[PDB]
RNA sequence: UAACCCAAACUAAUUAUCUUCGGCGUAAAACGUGUCAACUAUAAAUAAAUAAAUAGAAUUAAAAUCCAACUUAUAUGUGAAAAUUCAUUGUUAGGACCUAAACUCAAUAACGAAAGUAAUUCUAGUCAUUUAUAAUACACGACAGCUAAGACCCAAACUGGGAUUAGAUACCCCACUAUGCUUAGCCAUAAACCUAAAUAAUUAAUUAACAAAACUAUUUGCCAGAGAACUACUAGCCAUAGCUUAAAACUCAAAGGAC
RNA sequence: AUAUACCGCCAUCUUCAGCAAACCCUAAAAAGGUAUUAAAGUAAGCAAAAGAAUCAAACAUAAAAACGUUAGGUCAAGGUGUAGCCA
RNA sequence: AGUAAAUUAAGAAUAGAGAGCUUAAUUGAAUUGAGCAAUGAAGUACGCACACACCGCCCGUCACCCUCCUCAAAUUAAAUUAAACUU
């Protein structure tokens, strides 16, 4: 561009960083709907332990629980964070271990 | 060099006309009501004017135009 | 401004054309195939079936030749270049085939002379006048045949063995009735 | 009911006359025959059946005619002997009618076991107690191996998947007998998932089951109608006066191409080309053709007709006179 | 289990800190074309001067078509067939027609803003703004398509008939429409592509590859990962299954160019 | 148990003509490297060739045939890695 | 080509056991192109969206579950305004 396009127009306009899963905030607290399995979309292969949370947003997520083995139910409740599950599509939230009805992965 | 970009929106196209030619009645209504909606905000704007301006009537001899009609 | 030649000029620049100023081995009175030879052999025959029609139906070879009015099958020289191979329009007569045949034969030599004084080919190697083994035989499977006397006045269409699968079922009813090439190794110490 | 279907076009290319000798290879239920005899009381007519039930039928049907219509029992291949054991009577035969496929009454009673929709033995047997040593469908698929199970489904049924469903078949048979047409229906629906049981469509517009073919695959390896149809084309011919109008119906392609062929001079042991470098141009034969096509043109029912009668649908009516 | 990093902290999530002098033949990107403004730059005083621009009128050589005379028994068609046809076919130094399209020249490279334009003749006609730079204005814009009235030799979507094929809604054969033509108006889209914006310099103090050698300056336009997307919504339009204008969610870690 | 850990001994393309190593060259090289009236290729190994065998000579026949291809065949010729049995 | 074919003998291994195998000898032919339409291989040219390398890659209709978006009959919901002047 010339000088004066650069100067008719001035700097790169900038798009807004939307926001993702957690609307910006570090956690967010979600009530248990459903315990459910999701799979890897392929090469990968497993039973992904994942849960349905109404987050205090009002909306709903999928979350996927790390670890070992959980004991989550229906009507508990959890404190979720960011991070995608990169097997998981959709799959945009993770449960924190150790916190709320949640608890730490039992060591073997 | 190959001729695949022109290939994948040779497929968009070729769906796309098939799926006007589907919903080509329905699509027709829905024009012919954002027409009406569209003359009846065309019509709308223009009482404002006047009445904002403080007149009580519109002027006189004004019959405001139908410009979305099936005039041509 | 706007020229149509040049939407074709570089493509057949690769196929009717090469660079350097390199004549073959071939072309020479006395291996690896090279592009340049397809294209140095194939206008020299377009060449010779342009100019040794110029001698047949024209006046400078001699006068029965002239009136012999010979049209060409087709021009073939010798990858080798060695000589030429004239094949010639064979009329069904075989008689007059083989006198015309030893006419043209006999003047090869001049017609060569004719061309390479015209100065259309410089270098033009021994000619030879052909017939096309195809016309020769179906001539003679003709006078054989004159001089020939004709004497005095199911499972395999399917393609399924039906029968051999009738057995094998009869039969059985019989029966019921990246990671080493890194580093480590060296900056570890183990040479 | 089953109406015979076409009758109208070969009761007008046969033309039945007085003092003319007629036969029909498939008398099955009669309703062709019985056309026949219809347009002319004083035609002469012969009839025959693989099945001794419709063999019945035109005993039965002989009252109404007592001498224009002959019944016999037999094959294609057994034709030949039966009209030769009475004698000349046929003799110069003006037309032979060779009707094909399964007769109404077969296959629509569930007993006979040619319907797959219905629930019975696994008989699809054409012929009844005349023979009861023939093979039925339950042993075909009981007895033979992938490779010539396989080969009958894409051979007769010109299945596409015909390893897949073979397989099925052989794991089946060994965990139980097949021995019911809705059995081996599911079996063979088994091969592939839930979604393909009832998704081909056909060329009607209609959706039909997956294992269609393997029935008629297994309808026709079981009465080897394509054989015996070879043999019954050419003794029709033997049997067929000269300037005779011969007329066939043909519901598939494997019977249609015999047809096709033999009333054209092409023969049935053509080897086959694969669909590379086939020579439909060149970018001649033994002898010329000894046919006269009436109506060498062939069609199918017309569609408002053939929802009537879908087992009609791929009839191709083809006519010839001998030369 | 042993090592490594940080250390009264350590790790996770979230958020913030880095922001245009780069590009536009083939990778995103020069607008289908031209003209008029205001700025920013530039500095010269011309141009045009019969090869196919454009519009109008007149004109016609070849080949068809129709009519007539005579005339084979077939004609037509394919790789081979079938259907079609004998109301045909071949000849005419016979008549009519002026529908449609313009061989050779053309191995030419002209004209025009582009689109486009080449049978002949005549009439009207292209030309000077220093130069580049324009849209929300104006005038154009192949083919196909729409509207009304005509034309109709041949070609031909569709359709019907015949073949082929497992099928053949196709490729091949035959017939025949819309349509291609004229006159009015609309439509405004092309791989509208030299895939090269225009203009003035330079050819050396210069090989990413390939294409079409490199490169400077001036002005405007345009581009900012791929797909979603020649899409949704908005506005304008003689357009109504339309064109121009033209997003986001969401998905992916590539997509793409050359060798 | 595993010939899909192997040695050993073989099949196959095969009586096919290539394989591997040391150098050299390129407006960069992923690779490629020939022209004999010669233009960037060069000097050695294995195979081939030669030689030997069928008791003169030739021809012929045998033998020979690299590196690779088919995770080819063989843990049951023997040996052996890993795992398993030891009333 | 002393080949095929035919006809003999011996040997290995066994106590014995092959119509198998190895080897020696006898008698003793016919035929070999006016070759490359095809099949396969090699060479050269060209193309490639293939590299698992054409038994490749690959495009649409159809079928469940899940994610996001758009349209739309109506209904209701809250929202959002601004001043005109007399005495
Ligand atoms: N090879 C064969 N020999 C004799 N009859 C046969 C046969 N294959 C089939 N058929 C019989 O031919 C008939 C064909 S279907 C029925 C058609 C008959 N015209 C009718 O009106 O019913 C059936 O009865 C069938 O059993
Ligand atoms: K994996
Ligand atoms: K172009
Ligand atoms: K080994
Ligand atoms: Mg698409
Ligand atoms: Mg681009
Ligand atoms: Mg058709
Ligand atoms: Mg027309
Ligand atoms: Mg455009
Ligand atoms: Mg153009
Ligand atoms: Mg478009
Ligand atoms: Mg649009
Ligand atoms: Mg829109
Ligand atoms: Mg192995
Ligand atoms: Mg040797
Ligand atoms: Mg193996
Ligand atoms: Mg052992
Ligand atoms: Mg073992
Ligand atoms: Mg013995």
């Amino acid at each position: 561009a010339t000088l004066n396009q650069m100067h008719r127009l001035g700097p790169r306009k900038e798009p807004p960083k939307r926001l993702g899963p957690t609307e910006g905030r570090p956690q967010l607290k979600g009530v248990v709907l459903r315990t459910f399995i999701r799979k890897p979309k392929k090469p990968n292969s497993a039973n992904r332990k994942c849960c349905r949370v109404r987050l205090s947003t009002g909306k709903e997520a999928v979350c996927f629980i790390p670890g070992e083995g959980h004991t989550l139910q229906e009507h508990h409740v959890v404190l979720v964070e960011g991070g995608r599950t990169q097997d998981l599509p959709g799959v945009k939230l993770k449960v924190v271990r150790g916190k709320y009805d949640c608890g730490h992965v039992q060591k073997k | 060099k190959n001729v695949l970009k022109i290939r994948r929106r040779k497929m968009n196209h070729h769906k796309y006309r098939k799926l006007v030619k589907r919903t080509r009645f329905l699509r027709r209504k829905v024009r012919e009501g954002r027409l009406k909606k569209k003359q009846i905000k065309f019509e709308k704007d223009l009482k404002r004017i006047w009445l904002k301006a403080g007149l009580k009537e519109a002027p006189e001899n004004w019959q405001t135009p139908k410009i979305y009609l099936k005039n041509k | 401004s706007k020229n149509l030649l040049k939407k074709f000029a570089s493509k057949t620049r690769k196929k009717f054309w090469y660079e350097g100023p390199s004549l073959g081995s071939h072309l020479t009175p006395r291996k690896k195939t090279r592009k340049e030879d397809s294209i140095r052999l194939r206008v020299l025959n377009g060449l010779l079936y342009k100019s040794l029609t110029e001698l047949l139906c024209t006046p400078q070879v001699s006068q029965e030749v002239y009136d012999l009015n010979v049209e060409l099958s087709k021009v073939s020289v010798t990858s080798d270049f060695s000589a030429c191979r004239v094949y010639w329009k064979t009329g069904v007569s075989a008689e007059q085939n083989k006198h015309t045949e030893s006419v043209l034969q006999r003047s090869a030599a001049y017609m060569r002379h004719l061309l390479i004084s015209q100065q259309t080919l410089r270098n033009v190697p021994p000619i030879v006048f052909v017939q096309d083994k195809r016309d020769l035989v179906l001539a003679e499977v003709d006078r054989l045949l004159a001089e020939a006397d004709f004497g005095p006045p199911h499972p395999n269409l399917c393609g399924i063995d039906h029968e051999a699968l009738n057995k094998q079922i009869m039969e059985y009813k019989r029966k019921k009735e990246h990671r080493d090439a890194s580093p480590r190794s060296f900056l570890l110490g183990e040479e | 009911l089953h109406i015979p279907v076409m009758v109208d076009q070969v009761v007008h290319c046969l033309a039945p006359q007085k003092g003319q000798v007629f036969l029909d290879m498939t008398f099955g239920s009669g309703g062709h025959t019985r056309a026949i005899l219809q347009k002319e009381p004083d035609v002469m007519v012969y009839a025959l059946d693989r099945d001794p039930v419709a063999y019945a039928i035109a005993e039965q049907l002989s009252r109404l005619y007592p001498t224009q219509i002959q019944a016999l029992l037999g094959q294609f291949s057994q034709a030949e002997a039966l009209l030769m054991k009475a004698g000349v009577q046929p003799g110069t035969i003006d037309g032979i009618l060779m009707d094909l496929g399964c007769s109404s009454m077969q296959l629509d009673a569930p007993e006979r076991g040619f319907s797959l929709r219905k629930d019975g033995p696994l008989d699809m047997r054409m012929d009844g107690d005349r023979y009861p040593d023939t093979p039925t469908a339950s042993d075909v698929v009981n007895a033979l191996d992938q490779q010539a199970l396989a080969s009958i489904l894409r051979a007769y049924g010109e299945e596409k998947h015909a390893k897949k469903i073979a397989s099925a078949i052989i794991q089946a048979r060994s965990t139980y007998p097949i021995s019911r047409t809705q059995q081996l229906a599911s079996i063979v629906a088994g091969a592939f998932p839930p979604s393909a049981v009832y998704a081909r469509k056909d060329l009607l517009q209609r959706s039909t089951h997956i294992a269609t073919k393997t029935f008629q695959a297994l309808r026709i390896f079981v009465n080897n109608e394509l054989n015996e149809l070879y043999a019954g084309l050419r003794t029709a011919e033997k049997f067929l006066k000269t300037g005779g109008r011969l007329v066939a119906l043909s519901f598939h392609s494997l019977e249609d191409r015999i047809v096709k062929r033999f009333l054209l001079g092409i023969s049935m042991t053509e080897r086959f080309n694969l669909s590379i470098r086939q020579k439909v141009k060149q970018t001649s034969v033994r002898a010329p053709l000894k046919w006269e096509l009436i109506h060498k043109k062939v069609l199918t029912p017309e569609d408002q007709d053939v929802q009537d009668n879908p087992r009609g649908r791929s009839a191709k009516l083809r006519a010839a006179i001998k030369l």
